[PDB]
Order: structure tokens, then sequence, then C-alpha cells
């Protein structure tokens, strides 16, 4: 049981690192999207 | 004679118990692992909701 809990805790650490990687990259993507939106607004009679 | 045979058998049983317990004590605790698994599960659920 201590083996199972240690391995599952290492798997949860890897999943938390993946969630953080998703989030970091996701945040960067969101920032890029915001810049694109700003560019579109600048491009934008009406 | 009969009591000393039973005594050496109980001593072998105690040494088996100590041999398993020493190997268990190279691993971390149980309840603290449950607490940190609950904390990591709550943090993973929050990070999954944010993602």
């Amino acid at each position: 049981q201590r083996k199972r809990l240690a391995e599952k805790y290492r798997e949860c650490l890897s999943n938390k690192e993946k969630i953080l990687k998703e989030i970091e990259v996701k945040k960067e993507y969101l920032s890029s999207l915001q810049p694109r939106l700003n560019s579109i607004m600048q491009a934008s009679v009406q | 004679k009969k009591q000393i045979l039973q005594a050496k058998r109980i001593r072998k049983n105690r040494q088996e118990y100590d041999a398993l317990a020493k190997v268990i004590q190279h691993h971390p605790d149980r309840h603290e692992t449950l607490k940190e698994l609950e904390a990591l599960g709550k943090e993973l659920e929050h990070l999954s909701h944010i993602k």
C-alpha cells in the first residue's frame, strides 16, 4: 500500500507538472490571441 | 524443554516481524501520504478546472 501510494503520488506530481505546462503554454496562447484581437481592432464605414 | 521450544519459535516470529518492519520503515508514512494526496488532488482538480 505504501508502494502504491508513493507511485500514485509521483503520478500526481507528474500530472500537476503537466497541468502547469498546459496552463503556462495555454496562458501564452491566450496572450497571443489577445494580441491578435488587438491587431484586428486596429485594422477595423463602421 | 517444551517451553523453550515454544520460546525459540516465538523469537523467530518476532525476528520476522522486525525484518518486515525495518523494510517498511525505509518508506514514508501512510497518513501524511494521504494528506498530501488529498492536497495534490484538490490542486489537480483546481488546475484541471482552470485548464
